[PDB]
């Protein structure tokens, strides 16, 4: 709890998993995309009002 | 709205300066100080909400938040319902269905940017998905809307 202290200090995020290393891939590509479809839309609009 | 720009101009005439400016109370007066949860839920009975001066700020829902809860927001998920079924039944694209969803998705982002709980409810009902497919859609003033609700979402699932 003070390496933590440490990393949170200087702005880095600690990435804990403890469960597997292919079953937060995949619901971490299903917010990627489900996010990135929220950029082309706010961007076309952007582009659609400048 | 359009006397609120015609009060800045003042025109030179004592007598015109007086009309305008009591014409700004009275309207300004009458719609606001209506109890906030009446006008919400008036509008949500008839399923004929549209964007009144008090649907646009921020402080209205503040107070609201707390009226909805229920059963985790029942109100809250009545809208959601409400939304979702407009899009489906009675397609989307026509101009009656059109007026309901633009307000109704201005609506749920004052509520969800002010509250984390809320969140849990759109995922229940499937309102999560709904706004998904507004952003598809055509009319311009619903796509805006439809950005502006699924980014309130998104702040939030990330930290």
């Amino acid at each position: 709890k003070k390496v933590k202290r440490v990393i949170d200090s200087l702005n880095g995020k600690i990435v804990s998993l403890n469960t597997r290393s292919s079953e937060l891939v995949d619901t971490l590509n299903r917010q990627i995309d489900d996010l990135q479809r929220i950029l082309d839309t706010t961007e076309q609009t952007l582009h659609t009002e400048l | 709205p359009t006397v609120q720009s015609l009060s800045e101009r003042k025109y030179s005439d004592e007598e015109l300066r007086q009309d305008i400016s009591n014409l700004k109370e009275i309207l300004e007066n009458e719609y606001q100080e209506l109890t906030s949860f009446d006008e919400y839920v008036a509008e949500l009975d008839s399923k004929l909400l549209c964007w009144s001066p008090p649907h646009v700020d921020n402080g209205f829902w503040s107070d609201n938040i707390d009226e909805f809860k229920k059963d985790n927001y029942k109100i809250f998920r009545q809208l959601i319902e409400l939304l979702q079924a407009k899009v489906r039944n009675g397609d989307v694209n026509a101009k009656q269905e059109k007026i309901i969803i633009q307000v109704a998705l201005n609506d749920i982002t004052h509520v969800v940017e002010l509250l984390p709980e809320s969140i849990d409810v759109l995922d229940k009902t499937g309102g999560k998905a709904d706004i998904m497919e507004l952003l598809n859609h055509s009319d311009s003033r619903v796509k805006y809307e439809a950005l502006k609700a699924t980014q309130a979402i998104i702040g939030y699932t990330f930290k």
